[PDB]
C-alpha cells in the first residue's frame, strides 16, 4: 500500500544528516546492483563526486524511486556484519512516523 | 500467553505497539533479570504493513512459557496502569 511507501520515503528523507556520515559509500552497491535496482551509469555518477560526505548523499538520494530500497540497505548491512547498530534507530524512527500517520488515521 | 486465543493477543499488541510513552515495548522486553536476534527479529517483524513488535514480543515471551497472571505482574512493574485495565 501506498501509505507504507510515502512513510518510508518521508522517513528516509528526514534524516539525510546523520546517516551520510557512518555509511562508507562503495561498500554496498555490488548487492543492490544485483537486485537490478541501481545501474552501472549511477556507478559512474557516485564516482564522479569527489568527497566523501556527498558520495553518500547523493546515493542516499538515489534510492528514492522505489520503495523496497530500504531493505536492500538494510540487507547488506544485514549481509557484512560489522555494523549493525543503525537498524533499531531507523527502525524506531518509522515506528514513531508510522505512529503519528496512525493517530492521524482516525 | 501462547495458549490463548486470537482477540486477546491481537487487541492487546495493537495496543501496545501505539506506545507515546518512554517505556515501550522495548522496556516491556527488557525485565528484571529472567540475545540480539530477539530485538532483531522484532524490529525487522515491525517493517510489514500489519505487524507490531508487541506480536513478536508476545510470542516470545510465550516461548518463554510466562503465564497471565505472571505477565501481569510484569505489567504492574512496568507501572502503567491503563494497560492493565
Amino acid at each position: 500500500e501506498e501509505d507504507l511507501t510515502e512513510v518510508k520515503k518521508d522517513a528516509l528523507e528526514n534524516l539525510r544528516v546523520y546517516l551520510c556520515e557512518k555509511i562508507i559509500a562503495e561498500r554496498h552497491f555490488d548487492h543492490l546492483r544485483a537486485k537490478k535496482i541501481l545501474s552501472r551509469e549511477d556507478t559512474e555518477e557516485i564516482s564522479c563526486r569527489t568527497s566523501s560526505r556527498k558520495r553518500a548523499g547523493k546515493l542516499l538520494d538515489y534510492l528514492q524511486e522505489n520503495p523496497k530500497g530500504l531493505d536492500t540497505l538494510v540487507e547488506s548491512i544485514r549481509r557484512e556484519k560489522t555494523q549493525n547498530f543503525l537498524i533499531q534507530k531507523i527502525t524506531d524512527e518509522v515506528l514513531k512516523l508510522r505512529n503519528i500517520k496512525l493517530e492521524h488515521l482516525k | 500467553l501462547n495458549r490463548l486465543r486470537e482477540p486477546l493477543l491481537r487487541r492487546l499488541s495493537e495496543l501496545l505497539d501505539q506506545a507515546p510513552e518512554g517505556r515501550g515495548w522495548r522496556r516491556l522486553a527488557e525485565l528484571a533479570g529472567s540475545s540480539c536476534l530477539d530485538l532483531e527479529q522484532c524490529s525487522l517483524k515491525v517493517l510489514e504493513p500489519e505487524g507490531s513488535p508487541s506480536l513478536c514480543l508476545l510470542k516470545l515471551m510465550g516461548e518463554k512459557g510466562c503465564t497471565v497472571t505472571e505477565l501481569s505482574d510484569f505489567l504492574q512493574a512496568m507501572e502503567h496502569t491503563e494497560v492493565l485495565q
